[PDB]
């Protein structure tokens, strides 16, 4: 009973990629958008990861 | 006599922050979307962004 319902989720509507990868568009950008004034230290480097994760995602997208 | 004066100095910071934390959040949003096509927020306004930020490169 389990093995068939896995395939309809990608089938009825949208696939696994469209489902999963759209959140890493949204949910990561949900976090960076509040980050207005960050003259503070090493959390600067998390820009240099999470914005570069967009380049990691959107090249794959 | 030390503690109240420390409440003055730390209190006088936040008065001077809200004077400038509002002005940073306004003038950037003019420069965020489609107004900066041809210098309509010109270099004088783009330097005034950097003017208040250089006040809080240190004081923040």
């Amino acid at each position: 009973n389990k093995a068939c319902s896995f395939l309809q989720v990608q089938l009825s509507g949208k696939p696994r990629i469209i489902d999963v990868t759209e959140r890493d568009i949204e949910r990561l950008s949900y976090e960076i958008s509040t980050l207005e004034k960050d003259v503070d230290k090493v959390s600067k480097k998390k820009y240099n990861k999470l914005i570069k994760e967009f380049e990691e995602k959107k090249e794959q997208l | 006599k030390k503690y109240y004066e420390e409440y003055v100095i730390t209190g006088e910071r936040l008065k001077r922050k809200k004077e400038i934390e509002k002005k940073l959040n306004d003038l950037k949003e003019l420069t965020q979307n489609y107004v900066y096509s041809n210098k309509e927020p010109p270099i004088e306004l783009q330097n005034s962004l950097k003017e208040a930020q250089q006040k809080y490169l240190e004081l923040y």
